[PDB]
RNA sequence: AGACCUGAGUGUGGCAGGACUACCCGCCGAACUUAAGCAUAUUACUCAGCGGAGGAAAAGAAAACAACCGUGAUUCUCUCAGUGAGCGGCGAGCGAAGAGGGAACGAACUCGUUGCCGAAUCGGGUCUUACAAGGCCUUGAGUUGUGGCACAAAUAUCAU
């Protein structure tokens, strides 16, 4: 709630950044296979627990 | 016959030569620069980071995470030749360590953001 | 020569003189640790024949091994399945004490290449083998071709694999003829050899 | 009872993050990683799960020094 | 534009460390710009100016590794150099046997190489 | 049903099949054509390396042992100290000029060494041994 | 090894000479002592010089 | 009031652990299954378990086979041989070896003993183009034996 180690804090911060959409300069690339991010977590759906 | 006034035998205090102070475990060069440019990495421009330059005399730099409130002051003075009184820090929910920095009330903060180009 | 006389004292190992020497020396051995570094070997005759020279880089250890048959480790002394395995105390460990002695010294002292070992003493409780070990990186060992071979890296834990003479004993080697038709080169090399299902291309 | 009600009593943590295995199997009370046996020098590794060995072998990660040293020893140097 | 290494090798340590602290400050304020405006002309100098600090720390390390090698790779007494400068090669290539042995033989093994050498005979 | 079949005795009851659970214990020779090429490639490449020496050494005639084979002659390894002594050559020096030496054969019948003593001096005739 | 019943073969070494002639026995052994790696290497050197 | 012996302490110089494990080596080691039941047996000297190396490992130079007109390290292969061997509730099942044709193979060697030597050894230096298959200083190890040489009542050993 208020106690999280800094290491456990560094690992949720690395997840708050991974939870951004694919930028719309990626899907005009020549031959990419990416249309969606397909690794977006939602805090309710699935939990990280770390 | 040596005088032992103890129930135990504690190890005798023999001579203890010091180590040799090996030369170094590295070659890689260092400087005065990298010690002060790694700490203060870039200032911050937000609705709150701007409201604190004018109203207060603070600045906002996104310092590196493993820095030190005493070494943000040294770094300021080494980079921006201004004094720092209170350096409040916080590791944001991005793993990035922000830093608020009072400029001694003698270096106007609004004269550095205009110098530093914030 | 000098060897002929030490070698014959130890062959008369049950006399009252040699058994006095062993009755006092089996007594300090019982108040020393399991593994003990020695300066000289107790049996120079039997050590120097097993490949021990008194150069640098050669070290000798007494290792103590508890005597008697190994007891199968089954919870509560309870064994399950076929009564083939019903016994718990009468198994014998298929690896002689001298190999176990040599392998105790290997797990502990990983920087040494165990070479051989020999019998030094046994009471009715313990049994001490002096294991002849070599420091594979003392420059003496390095530049001496009689024992260079052990610096090579295939000999790192020859003790752990039964490559020492004590290991070569319980591996059924040391019989060559019809006496080891399934022992050669190993229990499984022969086993793989006899139980592979070979398929020629043209059958 | 022993279903949705008892699922409410799920307060603690049995396991936290393993400093060596990097996963969530570090049993707190008796401090050992349930998946790499940390602080045991040897990582746990059992042939009865080859599939889990494969999730944990070399090459499954970055493999920094080897992608380099395997290049030096395959070019006559070491 | 930036530092060109072919003309940068000839520089000295004290001359590099002033060359360095100036590319740091130049990039220090390019990450100020990168915050507020986009300014691809004012911006965009990062990737050349950040790989010029790279090829200065390179030549700095390329040099003070040699100076500390033409000082430790010496016939000096007890010649133990730091293990970071000792010719690196795999843990076992470092233990195995150098060339000066693995070819070394006793007496009564040299002397058969002479008495009874191997011959280059041919059969007719 | 069964009936008037030979009692099978097939001996395939020891997990030889490399199934999903067992690693298998079968030796299939799908590489023997590669190996025949592999060996003849080493052989023909070892022969031009040992050149001008003969690739194979000289081996004597020996009598195959049992009553089934005693009339069949065969090439055994090494000659003996005896043939070499009865032909001059030091078995230390015979073992370095292509002659193969066997310190274990016993020359039980003079008949035996006579075929081989003379078999040496054929070689020792048609051998150049040009010095270094 | 003072308590036990020391056999008559190992006892032999606990009935040594006395200090009377022991120093004399060490006098001979001392003056007829070998050459000390320095008068050995310069002795066989005069065997070439 | 010192040597030696047995132990310490840190100073230097190193090493070991860990990963990988298909193959390989040691130990450990089942059971399901088969026997139309099942306890011997079989599965299997297998799986799992512990340990340990290598590019291969292991084995290897006869305390071997044979009984012949003899063969001659190990390994591998075809074969002997699913065996008129044999083991086996002699049931289910199991089950090799010599020989033979091959592959490979310039494959052999060195300690200890023995005799003759007895520090010629080893290590720290140093000197030399790094030369440590050497020079020349070294008690520092070592005589509780490092090293050298010879191979049999038959040879020739042994020194200039
Ligand atoms: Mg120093
Ligand atoms: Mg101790
Ligand atoms: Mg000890
Ligand atoms: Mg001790
Ligand atoms: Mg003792
Ligand atoms: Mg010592
Ligand atoms: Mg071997
Ligand atoms: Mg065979
Ligand atoms: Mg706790
Ligand atoms: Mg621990
Ligand atoms: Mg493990
Ligand atoms: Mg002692
Ligand atoms: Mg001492
Ligand atoms: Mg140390
Ligand atoms: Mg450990
Ligand atoms: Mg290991
Ligand atoms: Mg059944
Ligand atoms: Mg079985
Ligand atoms: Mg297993
Ligand atoms: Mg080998
Ligand atoms: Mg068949
Ligand atoms: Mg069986
Ligand atoms: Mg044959
Ligand atoms: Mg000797």
């Amino acid at each position: 709630g208020r106690f999280k180690p800094l290491a456990v804090k560094k690992k949720y911060a690395k997840k708050m950044n991974q939870n951004k959409p694919v930028p719309y300069w990626i899907r005009l690339r020549t031959g990419n296979r990416i249309k969606w991010n397909e690794k977006r977590r939602h805090w309710r759906r699935t939990k990280l627990n770390y | 016959r040596k005088s032992y006034t103890r129930p135990q035998f504690r190890r005798p205090h023999t001579y203890r030569k010091p180590a040799m102070a090996k030369p170094s475990n590295r070659v890689t060069v260092e400087s005065k620069d990298i010690a002060a440019f790694s700490v203060i990495r870039y200032p911050l421009t937000t609705d709150k980071a701007m409201k604190k330059i004018e109203e207060n005399n603070t600045l906002t730099f996104i310092v590196d995470s493993r820095a030190n409130k005493t070494e943000i002051k040294k770094a300021m003075r080494k980079l921006y030749q201004v004094k720092a009184v209170k350096v409040n820090t916080l590791i944001r929910p991005d793993g990035l360590k922000k830093a608020y920095i009072r400029l001694s009330a003698a270096h106007d903060a609004l004269d550095t953001a205009n110098k530093i180009g914030l | 020569g000098a060897f002929m006389y030490l070698n014959e004292l130890w062959k008369k190992k049950s006399s009252d003189v040699m058994r006095f020497i062993q009755r006092i020396r089996s007594w300090e051995f019982r108040h020393q640790h399991t593994v003990v570094r020695l300066r000289r070997p107790t049996r120079p005759e039997k050590a120097r024949m097993l490949g021990y020279k008194t150069k640098q880089g050669f070290c000798v250890f007494r290792v103590r091994v508890r005597r008697g048959g190994r007891k199968r480790p089954v919870h509560k002394g309870i064994t399950y399945g076929k009564p083939k395995t019903s016994g718990v105390l009468g198994m014998k460990l298929n690896k002689n004490n001298q190999a176990v002695a040599e392998q105790r010294l290997g797990k502990r002292f990983g920087n040494l290449r165990v070479l051989n070992s020999y019998w030094v003493n046994m009471d009715s409780t313990f049994k001490w083998y002096e294991v002849i070990a070599v420091d594979p990186m003392c420059k003496t060992i390095r530049r001496d071709p009689r024992i260079n071979w052990i610096v090579n890296s295939v000999h790192k834990h020859r003790e752990q694999r039964g490559l020492t003479s004590a290991g070569r004993k319980h591996r059924g080697l040391r019989h060559k003829g019809h006496k080891a038709s399934k022992l050669r080169p190993s229990y499984r090399a022969a086993w793989r050899r006899n139980n592979r299902i070979v398929f020629l291309r043209k059958r | 009872t022993k279903g949705t009600t008892s699922m409410g009593q799920r307060h603690g943590r049995t396991h936290i993050l393993c400093r060596r295995c990097g996963r969530n199997s570090y049993h707190v009370q008796w401090e050992r990683c349930a998946a790499c046996a940390y602080p045991r020098a040897s990582r746990r590794r059992y042939n009865w799960s080859v599939k889990a060995i494969k999730r944990r072998r070399t090459g499954t990660g970055r493999c920094r020094y080897l992608k380099v040293v395997n290049r030096r020893i395959a070019n006559h140097f070491k | 534009h930036h530092m060109k290494i072919k003309d940068l090798r000839e520089k000295s340590k004290d001359d590099l460390l002033k060359t360095l602290t100036e590319y740091k400050k130049e990039l220090s304020q390019l990450r100020v710009v990168q915050q507020t405006g986009g300014a691809e002309t004012r911006l965009g100098r990062i990737r050349p100016i950040r790989k010029s600090i790279a090829r200065i720390l390179t030549v700095l390390n390329q040099n003070e590794r040699s100076n500390l090698k033409m000082f430790y790779a010496d016939r000096k007494l007890r010649c133990k150099t730091p293990k970071v400068l000792r010719a690196k090669l795999t843990h076992r290539r470092r233990l195995a046997l150098k060339e000066n042995e693995k070819n070394r033989k006793t007496s009564r093994q040299m002397r058969q190489a002479h008495k009874f050498p191997k011959r280059v005979y041919a059969v007719k | 049903p069964k009936g008037n079949n030979a009692i099978p005795h097939v001996h395939q009851k020891k997990h030889w099949n490399p199934c999903s659970s067992q690693k298998g214990n079968v030796k299939v020779f799908l590489n023997q054509p590669a190996q025949k090429h592999r060996r003849r490639r080493l052989r023909l490449l070892k022969a031009k390396k040992v050149f001008p020496r003969p690739l194979k050494a000289l081996r004597p005639q020996v009598n195959c042992p049992t009553v089934r084979h005693n009339m069949k002659r065969r090439l055994g390894r090494g000659f003996s100290p005896a043939e070499l002594k009865a032909a001059g050559l030091n078995p230390q020096y015979a073992a370095t000029i292509g002659i193969r030496v066997d310190s274990r054969r016993k020359n039980k019948s003079e008949e035996g060494m006579n075929v081989n003593v003379q078999r040496l001096k054929t070689y020792m005739s048609k051998l150049v041994l040009f010095p270094m | 090894q003072r308590r036990l019943k020391v056999p008559p073969a190992l006892n032999q070494f606990t009935k040594v000479l006395d200090r009377a002639s022991r120093n004399e026995a060490l006098k001979l052994i001392k003056k007829y002592a070998p050459e000390t790696r320095k008068a050995r290497r310069e002795r066989l050197h005069k065997a070439a010089e």
